[PDB]
């Protein structure tokens, strides 16, 4: 979608292998604020919006 | 300590960094203190084929 | 209230043992006031802050 009008994909009820993104070398940039990436598979989450 | 990477990979060499090299290849210490070096080297690092 | 010193005395002590330990619940402008949470969450170059 455009910038101004944002897709807001909701996750839930799912598990999730952060791994498969780590391990994946096509990202230019790979950048955590708030949460380790390396510690993204043993913590429990929900509200997620990419 | 001399080795030779892509242009993108040079922000990963840095104390406490993710990456792909920083953590199979070549990781710094969290104390890390001292220099890094980086400078283009495509002319001769690089061939045709 | 004529035990009204003694009864004083303990409720400062108390009052005062209980705003101890509920000082443990503030983030002290940190993401989280537990220690558990933030070791579980972070890499240790930001965990330290």
């Amino acid at each position: 979608a455009s910038v101004y009008a944002w897709n807001r994909k909701r996750i839930s009820n799912c598990v999730a292998d952060y791994s498969v993104l780590y391990n994946s070398a096509s990202f230019s940039t790979f950048k955590c604020y708030g949460v380790s990436p390396t510690k993204l598979n043993d913590l429990c989450f929900t509200n997620v919006y990419a | 300590d001399s080795f030779v990477i892509r242009g993108d990979e040079v922000r990963q060499i840095a104390p406490g960094q993710t990456g792909n090299i920083a953590d199979y290849n070549y990781k710094l210490p969290d104390d890390f203190t001292g220099c890094v070096i980086a400078w283009n080297s495509n002319n001769l690092d690089s061939k045709v084929g | 209230s004529a035990l009204g010193k003694l009864q004083d005395v303990v409720n400062q002590n108390a009052q005062a043992l209980n705003t101890l330990v509920k000082q443990l619940s503030s983030n002290f402008g940190a993401i989280s006031s537990v220690l558990n949470d933030i070791l579980s969450r972070l890499d240790p170059p930001e965990a330290e802050v």
